[PDB]
């Protein structure tokens, strides 16, 4: 099973970016799929997950509704929406993916639950200026 | 007069006012329900269960119980000495009628009152109570059942032949909205998965009992917990060796210090989204 990312980069604070996984070699089951984060020397932490039976999903705290975590099965992608970035959010971003699982509801946030990763795209967002008021 | 008519009726835990005409006492269908059973009600076979002797007046013993829409008759042995002369009417909103309001089957005041567009009685005096009626006086005409008390004083009732008064039913949870409490047993299951995701902080020295934990729970507005809730965190005890009363001390430290800046499984509050199922399932593979 294999899993790659997209759609990092470089930001400002108050920007957007859109991240998507492309979820392949899977038996189109029932699946946990995740965004995590990692900070450097940070340990890495899950932010977004969602089921793909019923399409619930849970975020963090600290992202949830900024970011939303969303499925494609007919394209097999998860894609998450971060809008109203912060520099708090630096960090590089993986998708995971659970083994088949069935009868659940929601997925929880930690790596431990997720067997297969992507590769991880950077996502960097700023705070510098140079203007006066 | 109607004080003399107020009877008491006990079925199982359930108790509340019932009316007594004749050798028949009317009350509340749902005296048969307990807070299981309120959810929503197969009145069929709760009333199947019940018999002549499971219901208790307190004014004497039943002969007979027939359910007429949500009224409950109970035919008795003994027949009611000072029966007024009455008939059953049903009135509109906006029309004024008088309320007896009796709490365990003791009448307290008289109150009028009028029913409101939405076929509510806002009043504080019939909370804490049910099965109170209401009445016109010339014959008596009983006009209102008391039935449901909902969260802010607002009381649904039927009529004498047990149909409703606007669009409510005789069905209830056993929290009243806005109570908005914390689902216990999926924050502990949440703990548990914290742990076997590394997660270890929290964790103390302590353990506690049922009843020092549902002291902190209800104080913090948390569900009070039971046994059957231990047994089902049952799996996650067992898989990473931390009795569910050792959890419960560590969320009672949660509870009345907070997390002080840290997170748990990525979050700076305690989740109570998943349930044991969810989390013992998605345990289960590790």
């Amino acid at each position: 099973v294999q899993l790659q990312e997209s759609g990092g980069g470089s930001v400002q604070a108050g920007g957007s970016l859109r991240l998507s996984c492309a979820v392949s070699g899977y038996t189109y089951s029932s699946k946990c799929l995740g965004w995590f984060r990692q900070a450097p020397g940070k340990e890495r932490e899950g932010i977004a997950t969602i089921y793909t039976g019923g399409g619930s999903t849970y975020y963090v705290d600290s992202v949830k509704g900024r970011f939303t975590i969303s499925q494609d099965n007919a394209k097999n992608t998860v894609a998450l929406q971060m809008n109203s970035l912060k520099p708090e959010d630096t960090a590089m971003y993986y998708c995971a993916a659970s083994g088949a699982i069935a009868g659940i509801r929601l997925c929880l946030p930690g790596h431990t639950f997720y067997t297969y990763w992507g590769q991880g795209t950077q996502v960097t967002v700023s705070s510098h200026h140079h203007h006066h008021h | 007069k109607v004080e003399g008519c107020m009877v008491q009726v006990t079925c199982g835990t359930t108790t509340l006012n019932g009316l007594w005409l004749d050798d028949v006492v009317y009350c509340p269908r749902h005296v048969i329900c307990t807070s299981e059973d309120m959810l929503n009600p197969n009145y069929e076979d709760l009333l199947i269960r019940k018999s002549n002797h499971n219901f208790l007046v307190q004014a004497l013993r039943v002969i007979g119980h027939s359910m007429q829409n949500c009224v409950l008759k109970l035919k008795v042995d003994t027949a009611n000495p000072k029966t007024p002369k009455y008939k059953f009417v049903r009135i509109q909103p906006g029309q004024t009628f008088s309320v007896l309001a009796c709490y365990n089957g003791s009448p307290s005041g008289v109150y009028q009152c009028a029913m409101r567009p939405n076929f509510t009685i806002k009043g504080s005096f019939l909370n804490g109570s049910c099965g109170s009626v209401g009445f016109n006086i010339d014959c008596v005409s009983f006009c209102y059942m008391h039935h449901m008390e909902l969260p802010t004083g607002v009381h649904a009732g039927t009529d004498l032949e047990g149909n409703f008064y606007g669009p409510f039913v005789d069905r209830q949870t056993a929290q009243a909205a806005g109570t908005d409490t914390t689902i216990t047993v999926n924050v502990l299951a949440w703990l548990y998965a914290a742990v076997i995701n590394g997660d270890r902080w929290f964790l103390n020295r302590f353990t506690t009992t049922l009843n020092d934990f549902n002291l902190v729970a209800m104080k913090y507005n948390y569900e009070p917990l039971t046994q059957d809730h231990v047994d089902i965190l049952g799996p996650l005890s067992a898989q990473t060796g931390i009795a569910v009363l050792d959890m419960c001390a560590s969320l009672k430290e949660l509870l009345q210090n907070g997390m002080n800046g840290r997170t748990i499984l990525g979050s700076a509050l305690l989740e109570d989204e998943f349930t044991p199922f969810d989390v013992v399932r998605q345990c289960s593979g590790v």
